[PDB]
C-alpha cells in the first residue's frame, strides 16, 4: 500500500509498506528520503500518539493515509 | 562559512511571509527564467503593475545585495500580503480536495477525540473507554487551529450537542459488524479492536463535519485567521505555501498509484538559531531561519547570491542609503544639489566609479573627485550637529575601504 | 475523599465559574456573616446581588445547590465578579510591588531575550552577558505572552530603547571600576560584576514597558484578563485567592515582611481528578483542571456532605417544586385532601426505600410507591399540567433506581 | 534574609536563607513550608534558569525577592 506525508521541505513524498509495518520502520523510510533521523521526527496523524512499536493496523491507518513531519516553530 | 549570508525583515507580526518572499526574490533572479518568474505571479495573484516593480527588481545586477529600502518599500508590502494570502487560502484548497489528508484535520482531530471522550462519559456510555487521550501530547497541542479565538469553545458545545447521536451511530454499525462475525468466535480482545475502529471511523468525519458544516463556517474562521494582518506564521503554513508556489498536484496513474507532480521544483530547507540540520539533506535554494520561536528570517544559499563588495564596503553603501531616507528630503541648496538626497546619489555613483576605474593613476583621481564632492557639501552639513556626526561617520566608513577600493 | 465534583456551563469562563461555586460552598459552611459580607465588599456586589446570593446561603447545608441555581445565579452573579477582581488585583499587586509579580517574573525572560538579540544587532559586546533562548516553557507559556499583539510592541519598544541601555550601562560600571580602584579583579570576576549590572538595569526596563504611555500595556493585560470567555489560568486563580483572602504584607515591629490576612482559606489545585501525592492541609476550596481545557469544582467533605445523588437530588428538589405549584390543589382521594400532602408522602416513601435494608425489604417499598402512584390516577390525569408533572417525576424515579437499590 | 514565594495555594510564604544557598535548598525549604517535593516544583523568577547547583547570589537575588511556583495550567 502506499503512504503519503508532508515533508520540512515543502513537498510530499510517498512510501511504500504494508499494514504490519510498525511506525519505526516507517520512520526508517522517512530516514531513507529525507535527511532526517528517527529520534528526530515528529510525526502525527489524526491525533494518534504514533508508538515507535506499533503498526500501521494498529493505528487504523488505512490506504494513502497522508501523516505530517512537524516543527512547531512560529515568528 | 557554508551559508552565512543573513537577510532581515522589519516584521511587525510578518517575518514569515516577508522572509519567504525575500528568499524567493533572490531565487527566482538567481534563476533567470520569465516562465518561472510569470507563474510564481501568476499562482500569486499579482496585478501588473505590482510584477512590473518586482520584475524591475529582478533587473537587478546579481552581484549586489537588494537594500533595505527596496526591500521594505518594494518586496516587503507587494509579497508580503500576496504570500499571505495564497498561504491562507490554500490552506482551504487543500481541505476541500482532500480534508483527511490536510494538517489542519491530523491536528484537530486530537482535541476531537479528546472532547468525545469526555462527553460520552459524561453520558455514561461505555465507549469512553475506547479512547486513549489526555490531551498532553505537544506534537498536538502546538498546532495553529487551537490558537484560533474560541474555536475550542465553538468545538465544546458541537461535541456535547453531538454525543448521542455518535452512540446511536456507533450501536447501528456495531449491531452490523456482529451479524457479519456471526459465523466466528471472537476474544475479548477482537471484540474491542473491532469496536475501536468503529468509533474511530466515526470521530474522523465528527472533526471535518465540524469544519464544513454551516457553510464551513469554522473552515472559513482558520482561513481568515491565517489571513489577518500581523497573525504570526506557524511552519505548517510555511509548508502549504511552498506546495502552492511550486504548484504540487498529487495525481494518480495509469496503473492507479498516485505520485506527487510539480510546476516548478524549489529545495526548500528551514533552520532553527541560524544552524543548519544535522543530517545531510538537499543543497537548499531557499533557507528560512526560525529564531527563538518569535522571529522568522531569509538564509541566502551561496549557489544563489555572492556579493562582491567586501563587508567595509557593503557596510558603507548600507549606511549612506540610511543617510538618503533619514535625510534626504532635507533641503542643500549647493549648486545642482537642492536636496540632500541629490548629493548622496553623486557620492554613490562616486564610489563605484572609484571601484570600476582601471588602474591606480585614474582610481586616485576618482578618489580625489570623492573627496570635491565631500567638499562641496561641508559647511552646510557641519552647520547641524546630526549631519556633522553622519558626515563624520561617512568619512570614516570610506577610509576603511580604501584597501579594497584601491585594488 | 473529596469526591463531590460539581460541573459549570463554562464557555470559556469556567474558572471564575469553578471558583465562585467552590466559594459558595465555602461561605455556605462557614456561616460566618461578616466572612459573607467582606467577601462582597472586596467583589463590590451591589445590594440585590447581595441578596440573592444570601438566600442561596440560607439554603439547609445538607442538600446541594441545583443546577437551575448554578446557571441562573451564581454563575451570573459571581463569574463576572471574580473575574473582575482577579483581573484588577494583577494591576494593583504590580503598583504596589512590580517585582513581585509574575507578571514581571514572566514577561522579564522575553525582556533579557529580546535584549541579548538586540544588543547582538547594535554590536554591542553586551550581549554576552546574557544566556537565554528563549526555550524554557516554565516561562514561555505564561498568559502574558497569549496577549494579542504584546510581543510585537515589546520588540519596538527594546529597540527604540537599546542605545540608551549601552550608554547606561557605561555609566554604572566605569562607577563600578573607580569604587573597585584598589581590587584586583579577574577577568571573570569582572564578567559578574557586569553581567550583574546589565540584569538591574533590564529589569527596570521589564517594568517600564508595562507602565509606559500612562500604563498602556500594563493595562492590556488587565483587559485581556478581564475580557468575557478569555480562558484563565492558575497564575490568575492565584491572584484571585489572594485578593479574596485580603492577604497583604506588611512589615513588623523587628522589620520583617509576613503576610496578613482577613480571612483566610485553604486553596489547592488538582489535576484530571487526582489530588497531589503529598501531604498538605485540609483543603477548604478545591479547583480541578481538566487536560488543559477546563476547570471544575472539587467540595471537601469537611465541606459539605449530602447523601443524594445528583440524580436524587434532581428527583426531590422537583417533588418540592410540584409541592408548591400544585400542592394547594384537591386531590379528593383518600385521606389526602392535598395535592401536597400526596407528594409529602411520595417524598417520605422514596426515602423508605432508601433506608430499607436489603433487596426484598426495597422491593416491598417500591410496592408501596407505585400504589401511592395508583391511588392518584383517577383524579390526576383529568389535568392537563399535572399528567405532564406525573410523567417527568416518574422518569426523574428510574432514573435514581439505580441509586436507590443499593439499599 | 528574607525572600517570599507566591504558593500553589492562594497565598504567600516566607523563607529564611542566604545568599550562598543553593536553589536545592531553596526548594527543601519551600519543601518544608509547602508539601512539594523538590523535583515537582517548577520555580521561577525574573526569566532566570534556577539550576539546583547554582546559588542565589548567582543569579543576583537579592533580600525579598519574590519567587513563584508555576503549573502553568489553562481552561
Amino acid at each position: 500500500m502506499q503512504i503519503f506525508v508532508k515533508t520540512l521541505t515543502g513537498k510530499t513524498i510517498t512510501l511504500e509498506v504494508e499494514p504490519s509495518d510498525t511506525i519505526e520502520n516507517v520512520k526508517a523510510k522517512i530516514q531513507d528520503k529525507e535527511g532526517i533521523p528517527p529520534d528526530q521526527q515528529r510525526l502525527i496523524f489524526a491525533g494518534k500518539q504514533l508508538e515507535d512499536g506499533r503498526t500501521l493496523s494498529d493505528y487504523n491507518i488505512q490506504k494513502e493515509s497522508t501523516l505530517h513531519l512537524v516543527l512547531r516553530l512560529r515568528g | 562559512g557554508v551559508n552565512m549570508f543573513n537577510v532581515d525583515n522589519s516584521g511587525k507580526g510578518n517575518c514569515l511571509y516577508y522572509a519567504y518572499s525575500i528568499s524567493l526574490m533572490y531565487y527566482l533572479r538567481a534563476k533567470n527564467n520569465v516562465k518561472i518568474t510569470e507563474d510564481i505571479f501568476n499562482k500569486l495573484g499579482l496585478k501588473e503593475e505590482d510584477r512590473a516593480r518586482l520584475r524591475k527588481l529582478l533587473s537587478k545586477d546579481p552581484d549586489r545585495a537588494f537594500t533595505r529600502d527596496e526591500i521594505k518599500t518594494i518586496i516587503e508590502p507587494i509579497l508580503g500580503r500576496a504570500t499571505r494570502d495564497l498561504a491562507a487560502e490554500h490552506t482551504k484548497v487543500e481541505f476541500k480536495s482532500s480534508p483527511h489528508d490536510t494538517p489542519l484535520f491530523s491536528s484537530l482531530h486530537y482535541a476531537v477525540e479528546f472532547g468525545f471522550k469526555r462527553s460520552l462519559q459524561i453520558n455514561e456510555s461505555e465507549l469512553t473507554l475506547l479512547i486513549d487521550n489526555d490531551f498532553s501530547n505537544p506534537d498536538y497541542t502546538e498546532a495553529e487551529i487551537y490558537k484560533v479565538s474560541g474555536l475550542l469553545d465553538a468545538l465544546q458545545e458541537y461535541i456535547l450537542t453531538r454525543t448521542p447521536s455518535v452512540i446511536e451511530e456507533f450501536n447501528r454499525q456495531w449491531e452490523n459488524k456482529k451479524q457479519e462475525l456471526k459465523e466466528q468466535s471472537l476474544t475479548e480482545k477482537e471484540i474491542q479492536v473491532h469496536q475501536a475502529t468503529i468509533l474511530d471511523n466515526i470521530l474522523r468525519k465528527e472533526t471535518i463535519d465540524f469544519l464544513l458544516a454551516e457553510n464551513e463556517k469554522h473552515l472559513d474562521e482558520y482561513r481568515e485567521h491565517l489571513r489577518r494582518e500581523f497573525v504570526w506564521g506557524s511552519e505548517e503554513t510555511l509548508m502549504v505555501l511552498h506546495r502552492a508556489i511550486q504548484g504540487e498536484r498529487m495525481v494518480r496513474n495509469h496503473e492507479g498509484r498516485i505520485e506527487p507532480v510539480y510546476d516548478h521544483e524549489i529545495i526548500l530547507h528551514v533552520h532553527r538559531n541560524g544552524a543548519s540540520p544535522s543530517y545531510q539533506a538537499g543543497s537548499p535554494e531557499m533557507i528560512l531561519n526560525n529564531e527563538g520561536n518569535v522571529h522568522w528570517t531569509s538564509i541566502i544559499p551561496d549557489a544563489i547570491f555572492t556579493s562582491k563588495l567586501t563587508d567595509k564596503e557593503e557596510k558603507l553603501l548600507d549606511m549612506l542609503e540610511r543617510m538618503q531616507s533619514e535625510y534626504g528630503s532635507k533641503e542643500l541648496g549647493v549648486e545642482k544639489y537642492s536636496s540632500i538626497s541629490d548629493w548622496l546619489s553623486d557620492l554613490m555613483k562616486q564610489i563605484e566609479l572609484i571601484k570600476t576605474s582601471p588602474t591606480a593613476v585614474t582610481k586616485q583621481k576618482e578618489i580625489e573627485l570623492f573627496f570635491q564632492l565631500l567638499a562641496k557639501a561641508t559647511p552646510k552639513l557641519a552647520s547641524e550637529p546630526a549631519l556633522r556626526m553622519s558626515l563624520g561617520t561617512l568619512f570614516s566608513n570610506f577610509l576603511e575601504c580604501i584597501p579594497a577600493l584601491m585594488v
